[PDB]
């Protein structure tokens, strides 16, 4: 009912340590990734995510 | 010998070309600065 919740599983093999938001959906298809993205704004206070994965 | 025969006649078809391409929006341009500055919000 609602936007949105993302999980995460990090490389280790584990979901990050908690949750994302979901921002939102940007509809346009990527071109050469032919390709929704999705873009979800997470916390990362902890200083693990970082950008780009 | 005898056969199921379907005799041929000038049959209009308006089938043609099915060919594809990208796609793209109309409503689909951009956003560009015209006033150079900070981005502030």
């Amino acid at each position: 009912n609602g936007k949105a919740k993302v999980s995460l599983i990090t490389s280790d093999g584990i979901k990050f340590p908690q949750d994302g938001t979901l921002e939102f959906s940007d509809v346009t298809v990527d071109q050469t990734t032919g390709s929704i993205t999705l873009r979800a704004i997470f916390p990362n206070p902890d200083h693990t995510m970082m950008p780009g994965m | 010998p005898a056969v199921g025969v379907v005799t041929v006649k000038t049959e209009p078809l308006q089938i043609t070309t099915e060919l594809p391409g990208r796609t793209s929006a109309y409503r689909i341009a951009e956003v560009r600065p015209q006033v150079s500055g900070i981005i502030l919000k």
